């Protein structure tokens, strides 16, 4: 597991994009970042 | 005979922080004070001698990098920093010797809808050499299963997009990056402060 967390995450970001919530995806994006870096 | 940093500084466009572009600039003269006063920028940190000592000093060439990022990521451009931009997108080494410059780009660089024209890279299996450049697509395998080139489950398009809104927060806005790296080689030093 840890996958099922992550893609939930990663489909947020990208509707919040498509939604135009631009800087609500950026912050998503850092915490995509912050997640994978741990293991 | 002038160092055209005027082409560096005033582009039109700059590029995506992973596909970042260098300019080689040598056997000019370049009055970095007169730099330092030619705009207003929100960084400009030295880290080598100050725009002062550098008006006395020759260098073999200099290379002149230059992107854009988010104003909260301006902080990963600098020796020893880690984060999504200094792991995966431009790093600078420990022993740098160089200034970075930086200043708000809100008025050029956001879109009202947002201007998807900006990316990052998101996803790397490991992070940057200094100075490497990475622009490679591959389709990035985060879990475990293999992905065969193909956007899924897991397996995500490796850059993303800012896109740029001018309503913003001040972190969030773009800002243009320049990066000047002072190379001394055992070599003629042709790239000279106006008062060498
Ligand atoms: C950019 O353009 C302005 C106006 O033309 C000029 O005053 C400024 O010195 C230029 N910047 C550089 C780095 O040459």
């Amino acid at each position: 597991d840890k996958e099922w967390i992550l893609q939930k995450i990663y489909e947020i970001m990208r509707r919040l994009d498509e939604e135009g919530h631009g800087e609500a995806s950026l912050r998503v994006s850092d915490l995509i970042y912050e997640f994978m870096k741990r293991d | 005979n002038l160092c055209p940093f005027g082409e560096v500084f005033n582009a039109t466009r700059f590029a995506s922080v992973y596909a970042w572009n260098r300019k080689r600039i040598s056997n000019c003269v370049a009055d970095y004070s007169v730099l330092y006063n030619s705009a207003s920028f929100s960084t400009f940190k030295c880290y080598g001698v100050s725009p002062t000592k550098l008006n006395d000093l020759c260098f073999t060439n200099v290379y002149a990098d230059s992107f854009v990022i988010r104003g909260d990521e301006v902080r990963q451009i600098a020796p020893g920093q880690t984060g999504k931009i200094a792991d995966y997108n431009y790093k600078l080494p420990d022993d740098f010797t160089g200034c970075v410059i930086a200043w708000n780009s809100n008025n050029l660089d956001s879109k009202v809808g947002g201007n998807y024209n900006y990316l990052y890279r998101l996803f790397r299996k490991s992070n940057l050499k200094p100075f490497e450049r990475d622009i490679s697509t591959e389709i990035y395998q985060a879990g475990s299963t293999p992905c065969n080139g193909v956007e899924g489950f897991n397996c995500y398009f490796p850059l993303q997009s800012y896109g740029f809104q001018p309503t913003y927060g001040v972190g969030y806005q773009p800002y243009r990056v320049v990066v000047l790296s002072f190379e001394l080689l055992h070599a003629p030093a042709t790239v000279c402060g106006s008062n060498s």
